[PDB]
């Protein structure tokens, strides 16, 4: 993914945004024929769990808990998950050596469940406004309502019948003289391990202090297990309900587990000409594909295009066996021999055809970039089959042209 | 129905969280770290193409509604908190990210202003907001913004930012750690803003009116011999590990003026209150003026309120203010939340009202049908 | 470069034995404890000590030149010993990384240069940046980036790196041939 | 007020000109650029040029919607919130107030002057905007001079050359013997 450039030959996307993104990125969408970006598809919410104790939470107690682990803890000094320390428990951090015992929070007789954070100091009048306000938003919807059916009713306000306890917030007293800066900030050194950085400041908003001694640690951050659903397919990929201590998908779809991937193998001189040597690895068991199309002439989006690729080669049959195989094992005479290819096709090893490309570097001043459209036969298998139980030629017979963008080092 | 989230995307930093709380869930810097980009590019930017801003927005309301908040953007509403007069095609291109990308019910894009003034549960009051680009003044009478009686200055963060900047240059001592502890001038040809930041929140602070006045005449130099002030002492900084800037103490209470600084215009942070106050409707005046709101991050900074409230009963006595702001009592109210979050906390006062938000809110049914956004500009 | 993995071509002085070879020039001090079932490559100049260990490694597993894989001593009030670690299968440790971690998952990438701190664990299908320090006793997700001096959660991973980390480590392995 | 309303939506455009200077740049801009819809709401739906204009330094601004919707505020100054008549209601009140016999000779001749009438298309929306309050069927002739902004000067240089003029002015020792009021009373 990153030790192997992956972020160089990238894949186009179809529709009203068009990407250019890694196959390793892009997810193939089997319901249609067309593979979309992790930009491009919509994201969801499955489950919430803690990067440190590995609990998988409901979403209920989330909002209750303020999407936090009651158990862990993050040091506030540096970003870093807490540890609990015996002589009668302290929390202190691995990274930096920043006690509880610092700040002057006393040691707790149980582990876990003594520990807790202090309560917001406007909470009362918090509650107050809000059943004030809410009191309040109510008479304007009745006023609203009675409006609306007035209207739709057009009765000219006729009155058939006669027309026509309350909550009272005292509003917040105003003080005639706010308290002044302490003469103290005046002739005092200013110690920068004291005072908070603004980092660390606002990481605690709810009553952000100046002074470190004020700054208590803040409960441990749940993470998110992402799921992705398209605009036209409905479902697309998910995952496990114990993605805690698990690499398992419930449904894996990905760019790379359908199209054919491309690689550059082998990498020329950058020096106005040279021959490159790119492989074309097939995914799944039993297909065919071809590299034939030259992205045609100003149309796709070549506008990074600054060369002029042939890759003058028909198609050619490749399949992957999902097994431990041996070095040539047996020589196959169709697949292989028959299509010798010496000029075009480098090596044929298993789910593997190393492919010559005829570049012209040097049309710009450097940064050289290559367009070229690959073709595969997708066995959509979009018709209802057990086990491949419909033929599925009409499906085999559909030829999907993937807009490759290949960049060389140079 | 489900509880609203409140977003309030800033130039320094953007608040987030859900509706019927007592503060922010998260508060970030409105930022995004793209690849090959070694300092990360800012979400917010005014005057650039619409289709580079829609990606960046697009990138930043993804982190927000995954990795800082935990919940489906397509389930619950949107309370959008953005000041008055907020760049029209920013605006227009928020909308259409939550509303085309996202997916989201309905966004209700509330001034900051108007919010800010139901934490305290008064129904009129003046409202002053010192925030990074611009120091916005904004009068609220009883639920109706007076956008006749506007009032802003560039006299916010970023002002206060490049001043730091410049001052450190000139009086410019670090000990890089290479034959360094004798004074090194200008290593560095630029400090990085979040260095600027931290050095501003840390080291300086706001001086009192009588110390200020003192310090605005001393550094002028208006025919007098070191008519100045005994600064605090220097305090020395790390920058980048081993190289320790020595920040003078002048400095520390110097960079604060030129927000509170006459400057013959007669504008400043202060004055800007004023300015408005005369020119609103004469019934209103006595009750605006008992009550003042001052927001933004920017008046956190220690001793702020306390000189604003001074240098404002100073230029009450002014002979330009003096006849029609002469004999008015200025008391200021204190917000239940923090300065800096007075305004999320409004949204979340008003996100927790499901029966009105549902109605003011523009649905998504309707900006799929019109695609017109309503704005205080002509329909 | 580019997708496809480039010729390393070894010496003659190395141990291979059972598909598993070891470098001659990297000292493994403690041979009876420390074991390698797969075809694994350790590359010169590392140190796989046998301070009281058990360290088991993959199937593909590879450690680059100048990296260390120490075990953590378990600071117990009833007994204090070296806890034994088990790297997973196909793990892929960079050149000059310095590893006193307790438990490494399988398909993983630890950057070059990287300290990892004592009774560190880490969950299949991670990725660790090079010049970043992961604290003493900390956890890292699967799908996951942790970088930094603190150490913390970066970003995500690609969906697909259980079927793609397969390909790296036995590719590397495949073209690592004798000159 | 035209200038102060045109800054304000040139900051909802976002381009800031909080400076006493580059007040008058705004000026510059509204006198350059501002043209007065027939229609107001039809010009809204309308995507505009976005005209660029160049400032003092050299650099560029695109105002678009703003050229037109801030000089509008004459004819409707409740958009912004200023408790005024309007430029076309005080016209039409004016002759309303006046006797019923002179109100058609009063519509039948009527004088634009000052600067804030060289809007261009201001007497194609005045004159539209006049016929609607004003009587059905009645003649109104907005009669604009080439020397709108130069008008007022030119009838005091005619006036002051007239010797009838020798009579209405107050001589300097007639203020001292008289008094204060020797200015007001030979004013009319
Ligand atoms: N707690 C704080 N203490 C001191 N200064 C602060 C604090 N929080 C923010 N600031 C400063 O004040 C500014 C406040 O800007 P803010 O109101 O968050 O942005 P915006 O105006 O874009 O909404 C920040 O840029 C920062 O320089
Ligand atoms: N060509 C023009 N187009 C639009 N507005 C103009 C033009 N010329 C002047 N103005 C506006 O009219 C003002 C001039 O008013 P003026 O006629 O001098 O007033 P007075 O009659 O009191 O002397 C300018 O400040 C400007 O706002
Ligand atoms: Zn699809
Ligand atoms: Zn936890
Ligand atoms: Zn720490």
């Amino acid at each position: 993914a990153s030790l192997l450039q992956s972020e160089r030959v990238l894949y186009l996307v179809q529709g009203e945004k068009k990407v250019r993104a890694p196959l390793s990125q892009l997810y193939f969408c089997r319901y249609c024929s067309e593979l979309r970006s992790l930009e491009c598809v919509s994201h969801e919410v499955d489950s919430h769990y803690c990067p440190s104790c590995l609990e998988n939470m409901p979403s209920a107690e989330a909002k209750l808990k303020k999407n936090r682990c009651a158990n862990c803890f993050d040091c506030p000094g540096c970003m870093h998950t807490l540890s609990t320390r015996a002589t009668a428990y302290y929390l202190a951090c691995g990274f930096c050596r920043w006690t509880s015992r610092d700040v002057g929070m006393a040691d707790k007789s149980v582990a876990s469940g003594g520990w807790q954070e202090p309560d917001h100091p406007h909470t009362q009048r918090m509650n107050k406004l809000i059943e004030y306000y809410q009191q309040l938003a109510q008479k304007e919807k009745v006023e609203r309502d009675r409006k609306k059916l007035a209207r739709r009713r057009n009765y000219m306000p006729l009155a058939f019948s006669q027309h026509t306890k309350e909550i009272k917030i005292e509003p917040a007293q105003a003080v005639d003289e706010v308290e002044p800066l302490p003469e103290d900030y005046y002739t005092r050194p200013v110690n920068l391990t004291e005072v908070t950085t603004l980092q660390q400041r606002l990481l605690q908003p709810d009553f952000q202090p100046i002074c470190a001694s004020q700054l208590y640690p803040r409960h441990k951050h749940l993470l998110i297990k992402r799921s992705l659903r398209c605009r036209q397919c409905e479902h697309n990929l998910s995952k496990p309900e114990f993605n805690p201590t698990s690499i398992k998908f419930k449904i894996q779809l990905v760019a790379v587990n359908y199209i054919p991937e491309v690689r550059i193998m082998s990498i020329p001189n950058l020096r106005y000409m040279k021959e490159s040597q790119v492989l074309l690895t097939l995914t799944n068991p039993v297909e065919n594909l071809t590299h034939v199309t030259l992205l045609e002439c100003e149309e796709g989006d070549p506008d990074d295009t600054n060369s002029t690729a042939k890759v003058s080669v028909p198609p050619t049959e490749l399949v992957l066996a999902g097994k431990d195989a041996a070095a040539e094992y047996d020589e196959l005479a169709e697949p292989q021999d028959f299509p010798d290819d010496p000029d075009v096709v480098a090596f044929r090893k298993a789910n593997k055809v190393g492919v010559f490309i005829k570049v012209t570097p040097q049309r710009e001043e450097g940064d050289v970039t290559v367009c070229f459209k690959l073709k595969h036969d997708f066995k959509n298998l979009a018709a209802p089959i057990r086990p491949v139980e419909e033929a599925d030629p009409g499906a085999e017979v559909s030829w999907l042209t993937q807009h490759v963008e290949l960049s060389l080092g140079p | 129905e489900k509880t609203a989230v409140v977003i309030d995307l800033g130039e320094a930093f953007t608040k987030c969280g859900f509706a019927g709380e007592t503060g922010p869930r998260c508060i970030i810097p409105s930022v995004i770290k793209k690849a090959g980009m070694p300092k990360p590019i800012k979400v917010v930017q005014y005057n650039i193409n619409t289709e580079e801003l829609y990606s960046y927005l697009k990138e930043f309301i993804h982190i927000l509604y995954f990795r800082h908040l935990l919940v489906n953007p397509r389930d619950r509403r949107v309370v959008v908190i953005e000041s008055v007069l907020c760049p029209s095609h920013f605006r227009e291109t928020l909308t259409r990210v939550l509303f085309k990308y996202f997916e989201v019910p309905s966004v209700l894009l509330a001034p900051s202003h108007l919010m800010a003034l139901l934490t305290l549960g008064i129904n009129s009051a003046m409202v002053l907001d010192c925030g990074y680009r611009e120091s916005l003044v904004l009068p609220i009478y009883e639920g109706i913004p007076v956008l006749n009686c506007w009032g802003a200055l560039p006299l916010g963060g970023k002002a206060l930012h490049k001043e730091l900047e410049t001052q450190l240059l000139e009086q410019c001592t670090v000990d890089t750690g290479a034959a360094k502890e004798q004074s090194l001038p200008s290593v560095m040809g630029s400090i990085p803003e979040g260095v600027l930041e931290d050095i501003k929140v840390r080291t300086c602070f706001v001086s009192d009116l009588t110390r200020g006045l003192k310090i605005q005449a001393a550094k002028f130099n208006i025919d007098g011999n070191t008519e100045r002030p005994s600064p605090p002492p220097n305090v020395d900084y790390p920058l980048d590990g081993e190289k320790i800037l020595h920040v003078l103490g002048s400095i520390r209470d110097s960079v604060v003026e030129i927000l509170f600084e006459q400057d013959n215009e007669e504008k400043s942070v202060a004055t800007l209150i004023l300015d408005s106050l005369m020119q609103c409707p004469i019934d209103t005046r006595k009750q605006l003026a008992e009550n003042l709101v001052i927001i933004g991050g920017t008046s956190m900074l220690p001793g702020f309120l306390h000189r604003l409230l001074a240098e404002i009963r100073y230029l009450v006595e002014k002979p330009k203010y003096k006849k029609t702001l002469g004999t008015k009592t200025f008391r200021i109210h204190t917000p239940p939340a923090k300065a800096n979050c007075v305004a999320w906390l409004g949204g979340a006062i008003f996100g927790a009202l499901q029966d009105i938000l549902g109605s003011r809110s523009v649905s998504k049914e309707y900006y799929n049908q019109t695609g017109r956004i309503p704005d205080w500009c002509s329909l | 470069m580019e997708l496809g993995e480039l010729l390393y071509n070894k010496s003659e002085y190395i141990e291979t034995a059972s598909g598993n070879k070891v470098s001659r020039q990297s000292v493994l001090c403690g041979s009876q404890n420390i074991v390698l079932n797969g075809k694994t490559i350790v590359m010169n100049d590392c140190i796989i000590r046998g301070d009281l260990a058990n360290v088991r490694v993959g199937r593909h597993c590879v450690v680059k030149s100048r990296s260390v894989i120490r075990p953590p001593f378990k600071k117990f009030s009833k007994g204090v010993a070296f806890f034994p670690l088990h790297i997973g299968d196909h793990v892929f440790i960079e050149e000059d990384c310095v590893v006193n971690a307790a438990q490494i998952g399988s398909y993983v990438h630890v950057g070059k240069n990287c300290v990892i701190g004592r009774r560190c664990v880490l969950k299949d299908c991670c990725k660790i940046l090079d010049n970043t320090v992961l604290p003493p006793e900390t956890v890292v997700p699967p799908f996951t980036v942790f970088s930094g001096c603190p150490g913390l959660f970066s970003g995500e991973l690609p969906e697909c790196t259980q079927e793609l980390m397969i390909d790296v480590t036995k590719s590397y392995y495949q073209k690592f041939l004798p000159l | 007020d035209v200038s102060r309303f045109l800054r304000l939506y040139l900051r909802k455009e976002g381009y800031d000109f909080h400076s006493s200077s580059e007040f008058e740049i705004v000026k510059a801009i509204k006198e350059r650029a501002c043209y007065l819809s027939i229609n107001p709401q039809k010009d809204e739906t309308l995507e505009t040029e976005k005209a660029q204009y160049y400032l003092p330094d050299g650099s560029t601004i695109e105002i678009g919607p703003s050229r037109f919707r801030a000089p509008e505020l004459l004819f409707r100054p409740d958009l912004i919130g200023e408790e005024s008549e309007g430029i076309h209601e005080v016209l039409v009140f004016a002759i309303q107030k006046s006797d019923m016999d002179l109100r058609r000779t009063l519509f039948s001749n009527i004088v634009l002057s000052g600067g804030s009438t060289l809007f261009k298309g201001f007497g194609d929306r005045l004159l539209s905007e006049v016929k609607k309050l004003a009587p059905k069927d009645v003649k109104i002739r907005i009669s604009a001079p080439q020397e709108r902004l130069y008008s007022t000067w030119i009838g005091g240089s005619i006036l002051a050359s007239l010797d009838t003029f020798k009579k209405m002015w107050v001589s300097k020792k007639e203020y001292e013997e008289d008094g204060a009021r020797s200015i007001h009373r030979k004013t009319f």
